[PDB]
RNA sequence: ACCCACUCGGCACCUUACGAGAAAUCAAAGUCUUUGGGUUCUGGGGGGAGUAUGGUCGCAAGGCUGAAACUUAAAGGAAUUGACGGAAGGGCACCACCAGGAGUGGAGCCUGCGGCUUAAUUUGACUCAACACGGGGAAACUCACCAGGUCCAGACACAAUAAGGAUUGACAGAUUGAGAGCUCUUUCUUGAUUUUGUGGGUGGUGGUGCAUGGCCGUUCUUAGUUGGUGGAGUGAUUUGUCUGCUUAAUUGCGAUAACGAACGAGACCUUAACCUACUAAAUAGUGGUGCUAGCAUUUGCUGGUUAUCCACUUCUUAGAGGGACUAUCGGUUUCAAGCCGAUGGAAGUUUGAGGCAAUAACAGGUCUGUGAUGCCCUUAGACGUUCUGGGCCGCACGCGCGCUACACUGACGGAGCCAGCGAGUCUAACCUUGGCCGAGAGGUCUUGGUAAUCUUGUGAAACUCCGUCGUGCUGGGGAUAGAGCAUUGUAAUUAUUGCUCUUCAACGAGGAAUUCCUAGUAAGCGCAAGUCAUCAGCUUGCGUUGAUUACGUCCCUGCCCUUUGUACACACC
């Protein structure tokens, strides 16, 4: 046929990063628990799901993307 | 010809083997005498009914009833 | 000299074959396993090789005598059946010719093929039997090619990672052709579905039609193939299956060691023709009647009225029948099969035209129709797939099929005005009448039809008639090109198609060559169907108008058949 070429640089993938995560939540001196990061007022996401903290940006990942709550 | 439609069944079948494939081709010609619902013979066939020896003569005479 | 009969001994031929032989053949090649008349010579698988060597003869060239090593499974004879020939004799045919028709080959464009060009211009096929072919009319798709971007739709098994998360997704920005979380930033989400690895799969319009199936084309517009009992032969085989005649035909007659048969041809089937006979019909139509228009008026003539009723089946439809068997008569022939002419006939060229179609062959074409398939390749930086964009249309030019022309048997313009084969919309937008608007293309409002019901009598085109033009590249011809308007489509640029104005090329009948054709045929002419969102200069069918010329032959070509040769049989590649 022909075989091969490449001006180079192959494309990669993704990782789902790492993170021992949900440390986010904080409980005081025995044993009251206060949530850090605020949750979602979409009926689909019964307020377990949180909003990621960027800039302007607070965002529901559970809603696969859906919705832009901003505080 | 037409008798083909009437009297022969055919089938082709592809038989897939380890090496390649073979073609089986079967042809059956059925007794037309037995036809049942169609023509009982080939268009070819021409039977003559076989007469009968006659013992003629017997000078006139007539029967009455 | 000549004729007849006989007889010795010659050169030969004929027919037989009791007899011989592996056969071809042989009055010897007979009198041979029932093996002996006399005698002489030579051979003992093929090659090596009539070679080496010695002897001998010769002027020479050479003659006579004449080994082995080694190699090798056959070489060889006769006959049989095939195949094949640049041998001979016959035949068949408008993919041959004769007599001719209409052309192509010259021109413009259309369209395939080569070639060149190209990022790519995807590819198969190259005499008939490749090139308007792959149903191949490609804007996306199709699509295979090119520039680039996603995705896994990587079954299953084992192992590994790993609930402290195996893995999944994404808002905005960056990026990107892109409102692709492709990747990146950032940091939520998801929860054992995946990820990684090996093994194994899977897809592929990737390769192989020289690995296959199936299908198809070609031989073939052909006429050939086989078995029973008999005859011949040791046998493979042959005769039957043939000199002739005849047919479209191994179709028949006839001849005959053959007789009588089967596949194939024929029969059969389909379609086109004929039925005042049969059965019928508001989804076909006719006559009467009513309701009614117009013109004459003296009855009349020409229409309207899917039901106002009555009757019919000529025309239309499709079931069942009938019909033709080359009939009658006559010529001709071996007085056979047949062929010819005349009359009759709807029909007498296999009635016309098709469908089916034996045995065998080809390295014909097709792996790019198939979830038909072997093997090879490839498989996540994919040859899987999808998305964006380009390409198959690229243009010094060679070849093929075509369309339109060169005008006056014509173009233009009024007017006349007649087909047949088709096809059309359900969970959808197909065939479209009618009304309006619009120069046109088209638009818009309604409408009938899943159909013998509506489109549609598809009022098709050639054609007919009355005019204009008047032989002038002319008002023949309409290539090329400019501007504008609409239609299909998400998309029209490289211009899908349609319309209007304008531009007005070559082409003045086409060299060598070459295609096709015998009656409703040729040629002219349109239409419907396929393809189809849109696009026919293509195909497949259809009807309309409708001739000239053969009704013969073997000259060309092609092919079948005998006879003949063969050292071929994988068969003259
Ligand atoms: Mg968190
Ligand atoms: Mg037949
Ligand atoms: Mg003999
Ligand atoms: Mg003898
Ligand atoms: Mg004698
Ligand atoms: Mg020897
Ligand atoms: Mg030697
Ligand atoms: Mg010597
Ligand atoms: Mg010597
Ligand atoms: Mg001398
Ligand atoms: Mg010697
Ligand atoms: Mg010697
Ligand atoms: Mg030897
Ligand atoms: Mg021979
Ligand atoms: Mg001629
Ligand atoms: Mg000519
Ligand atoms: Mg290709
Ligand atoms: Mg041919
Ligand atoms: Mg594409
Ligand atoms: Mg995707
Ligand atoms: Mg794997
Ligand atoms: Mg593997
Ligand atoms: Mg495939
Ligand atoms: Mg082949
Ligand atoms: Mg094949
Ligand atoms: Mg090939
Ligand atoms: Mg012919
Ligand atoms: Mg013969
Ligand atoms: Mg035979
Ligand atoms: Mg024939
Ligand atoms: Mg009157
Ligand atoms: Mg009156
Ligand atoms: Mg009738
Ligand atoms: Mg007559
Ligand atoms: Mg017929
Ligand atoms: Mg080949
Ligand atoms: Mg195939
Ligand atoms: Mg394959
Ligand atoms: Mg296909
Ligand atoms: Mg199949
Ligand atoms: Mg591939
Ligand atoms: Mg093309
Ligand atoms: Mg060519
Ligand atoms: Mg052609
Ligand atoms: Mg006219
Ligand atoms: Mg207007
Ligand atoms: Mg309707
Ligand atoms: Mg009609
Ligand atoms: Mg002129
Ligand atoms: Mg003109
Ligand atoms: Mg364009
Ligand atoms: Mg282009
Ligand atoms: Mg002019
Ligand atoms: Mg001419
Ligand atoms: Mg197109
Ligand atoms: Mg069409
Ligand atoms: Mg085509
Ligand atoms: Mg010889
Ligand atoms: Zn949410």
């Amino acid at each position: 046929x022909x075989x091969x070429x490449x001006x180079x640089x192959x494309x990669x993938x993704x990782x789902x990063x790492x993170x021992x995560v949900l440390s986010y939540y904080k409980v005081d001196a025995e044993g009251k628990v206060t949530k850090l990061r605020r949750e979602c007022s979409n009926p689909t996401c019964g307020a377990g799901v949180f909003l990621a903290n960027h800039k302007d940006r607070l965002y529901c990942g559970k809603c696969h993307s859906v919705y832009k709550v901003n505080a | 010809g037409q008798p083909v439609n009437d009297f022969i069944d055919t089938a082709t079948r592809h038989v897939l083997m380890r090496q390649g494939v073979l073609g089986i081709k079967v042809k059956i010609m059925r007794d037309p005498a037995k036809s049942r619902t169609g023509p009982k013979a080939l268009p070819d066939a021409v039977t003559i009914i076989e007469p009968k020896e006659e013992e003629p003569i017997l000078a006139p005479s007539v029967k009455d009833y």
